[PDB]
């Protein structure tokens, strides 16, 4: 599954 | 959205024209670039399922992405029903398909509160992750520094694509260890290989300035 | 619109200039594209029949469309008078009268009456009723304004599958004034109008495959 | 304008720059198209006579229309004085010519309230109706479908002009019964006459698509 | 006298 | 500006950026057209002498006009000192002093003094007084900036009567800094400057006909 | 800024994006024209030293003017320290260099209040006066009516320059007595000299219309 | 952001669309010019770690710069864990735990925890700490993005002294991410890079002359 | 010293 695009934070 | 009033009470506010126009213009300009997902998450702050459905529905184009998003929402709602077989919310009540605004308000302001808006936004963000990863125009393997391209631009495209692909931090790090240095143009590649192992991004960009 | 003040009381507020201009510009630019109906439903939040009549009146063009809309509103008002008739007679000194089809559309009711109906306990959402009628009329107008038919949407020879799907579900949304369009005939038509190669690929994928898998197969 | 504050009190607020700019730009862009009168009525919500005079006076051009409007306001004020011969408001006090802001506030917030703002807005809207009806560029009799014009456009101009002319509903209906069908181009006119009597607008627009 | 331009409502 | 809070108290508020930019743009675009004075009067609502001085100071151009305006303000301030003099002497411990011509123009008074004068019971509208002086100066400047004379406004040979009336009452408004201009000489001049045909029509219409009837006759 | 809340309390509010963008765009468009100083004074209403430093620092260009302004602030702070040798504020505390936001709030809301924001804005306005006077493009002596220039424009430049130079009212009056009339083109100069002594600006502009 | 309501209570507010769009446009237009850091510091007023992460995440470009920024944040978080470690053990039933380097950066803390830390008495400004780390990273990125060197800034032959000073302190600000740059070497370099005439004038002016006097001498 | 640019007021 994808990991996300929120470089900063969670 | 549900917002706290100066009297300390949690009340319902109508979604703003500023916010609506914001989301519409973001989907128009940025298409499905990764930065679209943070902005969405920021414009839906305090949102009910009805407000999220409003935001998604005002999108004019990208109907393929919106149908995919629908499918993903259905999948997450089915999983929610499996996990979880005043009324209790079902998979359709969190997605605002079978619940009414007053019921959503009830769940969200209840004590203990039932964050239906945050759950639905979670599913929506998942579908959006899938769509963004699918809509990446170029793979990280084909991101190579042009002959007359500045190194800063090459790394900008490198980490933009790397953000769009959405891999674990170990896969991203592993990518920037070797793939970043090898794909550089001959000059900056010789300089980089001359630097040494374990050089920071700052150092690599500095050497090739 | 009826909005709650910090004191916790439901009060009336003048319709905002930002909302007025918003609706006006949406009708100007988007014409009658499907996405105009969601936007409307969002800009008329907590709106009274008066405010709805303001949004509709401020529209300067598409006057024929506004005539169709008025006809639809009259039809729904008559159906309300049939299913929800008001007993001609006295009213209790402390109670308020019942709304007729003309009272919900804000044509025979004063702003204070609409406020009372919307803030009563139990409430009588005349604004939401009238908004549902308006949205029915707008649905009809959108359906009529559909430029092309879903039958005429076919994947180009060297056109990406993604673009073909975009125009497909876009045109279908226009022709049906809705996004829930997962019918067997709709799906079979999607797979059939595709180019021969992606058609063979999709057919080979099997039945019941998700749109995600279908678009992944024809990358 | 007089607006209710969160404490339940009716207070006076200064007319907004957003509203002023709104009305100015509406009169600039739309001239005296019918839609101008609703918008006005919507921007003057809760207005005092002084606020209405502000709105009208900020108009730069169309001084003929504004002088006509002045005359109409005088006529309605004279009729008010005839009907109606703390002070009681006269025809000049409702139009804000001889009353002060604090007096207007007094009348509007009094119990029972005396809506001077709503009366003045009524007279103003009457004058505006007269001006719009006078400024209609073409009569409904001369609205005929061009040879290469879409029927939808022809009906748009037909009912736009019909709205500008401002007749009773019976005269409007009577106009659309015969005049609408007869003025169509030969093709759509033959189709329409082939449809039958008592066909809805939806049906006529559908047949000529 | 004119009838008005308020297509919807009163 | 002095605005009422929800508590019911009259408090001071910083002048808004939207109002500042509004006034600035009005002075930039409209120059000194008559409609600028109403707009000013609306943007300076509830304004203190300080806020008025802010609006006037933020104007970057038309500095000569601003000098004429300053002269006018000094004249009206002197007339205030003549008709409304302040007794040189002691002030009661609980009362506030009386404003001089310099105190109303906000040049010798602090913001707190202006707040006290404007919120006292009975109030002393120093902001409205100063605003009336400013509007006198602006009236003079508008009157001076009038491009053409009413005498030079004549109906073109093939020009519509409506356009001729527009330029007529527009030019007259500029030359008189007012819209109430229903004089016998003004009307006779309107009918006289008209083209021969519409002139004969109007003369035939009779005396005391309304502008509505006059414009209907020369359609 | 420190602003009064509806409860009668003096609270701290964050400087607005509207205000920030306002000041930035004013410095961009108007450079250091005199009108920039009023606008500044109007956008810093209720400002703390930190807010003033924010406003000045967001300026991208004109770094010469900003360094001069720094020097002037240092001079005024030194003079403040000489005059004035809960803590008491020093020259560095008023300029926000050595004080914290909470301390500035304390001084400004204290009873009796210590207006550090107004003092700092005073020093800033002084430095800005010096910068404006130094950046005047042309001297009043070289402001002469062009041969084909309208008199209104000539006086506009005359008093614009006269405002930029910032002299005592006696020097300004003395300038407009003789220098204004002498620098006019031959026509309007003959007319003006024909008018007489002690003619108002209104009269001079009228004669040369 | 944590903002005070009229009741006097510190409450949480959703980040505004105007602030989001503001920051986005600042990063788009100004790139990484020095003035971007003040603007940031002003747009993130009273911001929580979550809101800061929102501002940084909404940035679409300069992803390499965002990687350098993330590295810097990790470094400062590790330094916080070294200088400010949290005792592994129990927490008093009424107290709240201590933040780790991951809790200040909002990556392992919930919004309610950040609200508690920021509103506690004594408060724990996690938003201001994280903002200081972010501003360190941004300082490094600005310093790197400096186009030219201060050594290459020399007064043109027929260039005004004012323009030369503007480019001088502008380039120096970029190369040092600061405006306090009154060093002996900096000043001597300013006077040395000047053209010969203004150089002789400045040298003749004497030591310790103010920039005002220096710019007055070379008018 | 300069006199200021505040034409109106103080
Ligand atoms: O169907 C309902 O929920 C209903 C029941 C009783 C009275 C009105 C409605 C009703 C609505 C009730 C709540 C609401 O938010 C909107 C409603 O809209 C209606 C529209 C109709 O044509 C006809 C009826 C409704
Ligand atoms: O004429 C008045 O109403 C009046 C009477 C006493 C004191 C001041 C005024 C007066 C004003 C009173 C109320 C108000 O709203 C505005 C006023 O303006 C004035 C201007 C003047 O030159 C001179 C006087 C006024
Ligand atoms: O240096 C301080 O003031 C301090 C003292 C104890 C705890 C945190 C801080 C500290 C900050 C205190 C207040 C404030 O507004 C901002 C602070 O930022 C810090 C950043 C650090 O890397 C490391 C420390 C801080």
């Amino acid at each position: 599954s994808p990991s996300g695009v929120f470089t900063f934070g969670a | 959205p549900i917002v706290q009033n100066l009297q300390g009470q949690m009340v319902h506010q109508c979604i703003s024209p500023r916010t609506l126009n914001a989301w519409v213009k973001v989907v128009e300009e940025k298409a499905f670039s990764p930065e679209v997902i943070p902005m969405f998450s920021a414009l839906s702050c305090g949102a009910t399922p009805q407000d999220l459905n409003t935001m998604l529905n005002t999108v004019g184009g990208h109907q393929a992405a919106m149908q995919m998003l629908k499918e993903t929402i259905n999948e997450e709602a089915a999983e929610w029903d499996r996990l979880h077989p005043m009324r209790e919310p079902r998979g359709s009540d969190i997605a605002g398909t079978t619940s009414t605004l007053q019921e959503q308000i009830g769940w969200m302001t209840h004590n203990p509160p039932i964050p239906v808006g945050e759950i639905y936004k979670r599913w929506i963000i998942l579908g959006l992750n899938k769509i963004v990863r699918m809509y990446s125009p170029t793979s990280i393997l084909d991101i190579r520094q042009g002959p007359k391209e500045p190194f800063r631009d090459y790394v900008d495209r490198f980490y933009k694509t790397l953000r769009a692909e959405q891999a674990s931090q170990e896969v991203k790090n592993a990518a920037t260890e070797t793939l970043l240095v090898q794909n550089a143009n001959p000059d900056c590649k010789t300089i980089l290989k001359a630097l040494g192992p374990g050089a920071t991004l700052e150092e690599m960009m500095t050497a090739c300035q």
